[PDB]
């Protein structure tokens, strides 16, 4: 069936830009959709930082916007956080989940991966 | 030319396919057709004035 | 401004109905629709969209769960219920930005 | 495209006698047209709605009305069968052309 998986360097030395991982494969990949950004911390909230279609549209936090990048990769087409710093205490999980149009209906999840700002 | 197309009913709001258009006729399935307001029954477009 | 779910450790029983109040500041209701979402999760555990919408069904699970409500207030619904429904239960809206997480009441059991 | 007042044009559009209104545009302009129309009851009962590819999904789709009934092409992504055919026709026409 349909399956995705999400990877990344998580921990090198520090000073470095986390380049997250998110492909799907199984399914075409530029077809229509959500695919968003999710972040949770360990006190059991969520909250959110962006989306991508295939129609080329994007949303982003006004506050968060300052240090992401999506980026392409077309080989496979699977797509690129890019972040500043990495760390190891401010264990944080993040998710890439597509999903149908309008916040709507959640159809896929992330796994979680460990992901820091501190 | 003749391209089958197909039909999608917003079925709150999901994608279902309520008929194929076979490029000369349109033959629906056998779901009904949800409306704008939430009805089932035909609406016709004529209303006098 | 604020979105919250009552209560966080909630008295739930066998057989009965459980009710989350999921209240959200904002208002919900769109030209006659509430987009709400009802979700679980476990810690470390990928979410998994229970029910869509609070009244349509999800391809899976009966009509144990529910969802009721309208524009700053809703209710998940659980009759009857389970004891495997132990979860990290999340209600979320939908109707534009901000997307905000729900209060993600944790289920515990008697 | 791109306007952003046309709510006195959807009047005039109920003005008129017929309940049957239909849409051929972009999927932000789609976007605001839905918007415009919910915040003006355009999407009631009787109001029949019937739209085309470009606007049953995409940035429309969140604002889309209850009751869209819409239309799309079958497989109109799947590439490689295009390609297929494609080649198949190709060939065939090369050769009947150079015998
Ligand atoms: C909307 O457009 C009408 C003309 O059709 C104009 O009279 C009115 O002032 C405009 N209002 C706004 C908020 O743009
Ligand atoms: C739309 O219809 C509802 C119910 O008839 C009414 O309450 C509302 O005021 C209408 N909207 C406008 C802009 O008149
Ligand atoms: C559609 O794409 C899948 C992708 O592997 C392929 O297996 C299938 O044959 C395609 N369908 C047609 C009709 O070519």
């Amino acid at each position: 069936d349909v399956q995705l998986q999400e990877s990344g360097p998580g921990l090198v030395k520090p000073s470095q830009s986390l380049s997250l991982t998110c492909t799907v494969t199984g399914y075409s990949i530029t077809s229509d959709y959500a695919w968003n950004w999710i972040r949770q911390f360990p006190g059991n909230k969520l909250e959110w930082m962006g989306y991508i279609s295939y129609s080329g549209s994007t949303g982003y936090n006004p506050s968060l916007k300052s240090r992401i990048s999506i980026t392409r990769d077309t080989s496979k087409n699977q797509f690129f956080l890019q972040l500043n710093s990495v760390t190891t205490e401010d264990t944080a999980t993040y998710y890439c989940a597509r999903l149908y149009y309008g916040f709507y209906g959640m159809d896929y999840w992330g796994q979680g991966t460990s992901v820091t700002v501190s | 030319k003749f391209a089958n197309y197909s039909i999608m009913n917003l079925q709150n709001r999901k994608l279902v396919q309520v008929g194929i258009y076979n490029g000369t006729h349109v033959i629906p399935n056998d779901r009904k057709i949800i409306w704008p307001g939430g009805e089932t029954e035909k609406p016709r477009g004529y209303q006098m004035s | 401004i604020v979105l919250t779910q009552s209560p966080a450790s909630l008295a739930v029983s066998l057989g009965q109905r459980a009710t989350i109040s999921c209240k959200a500041s904002q208002s919900v209701d769109y030209d006659g629709n509430s987009y709400m979402n009802w979700y679980q999760q476990k810690p470390g555990q990928p979410p998994k969209l229970l029910i869509y919408a609070a009244s349509n069904l999800e391809s899976g699970i009966p009509a144990r769960f529910s969802g009721s409500g309208s524009g700053t207030d809703f209710t998940l619904n659980i009759h009857p219920v389970e004891e495997e429904d132990a979860a990290t239960y999340y209600c979320q809206q939908g109707n534009e930005d901000p997307p905000t997480f729900g209060g993600g009441t944790k289920l515990e059991i008697k | 495209p791109g306007t952003k007042n046309v709510t006195a044009l959807l009047m005039e559009a109920r003005e008129l006698e017929a309940r049957v209104i239909i849409l051929s545009a972009s999927e932000d302009d789609a976007a605001t047209v839905y918007r415009a129309a919910a915040m003006l009851n355009m999407t009631g009962s009787g109001y029949v709605w019937l739209v085309g590819e470009r606007e049953i999904s995409g940035n429309a789709l969140r604002y889309a009305p209850d009751g869209i009934i819409g239309l799309q092409l079958i497989n109109g992504k799947n590439e490689s069968a295009h390609i297929s055919d494609a080649v198949g026709v190709v060939a065939q026409a090369v050769h009947e052309l150079l015998e």
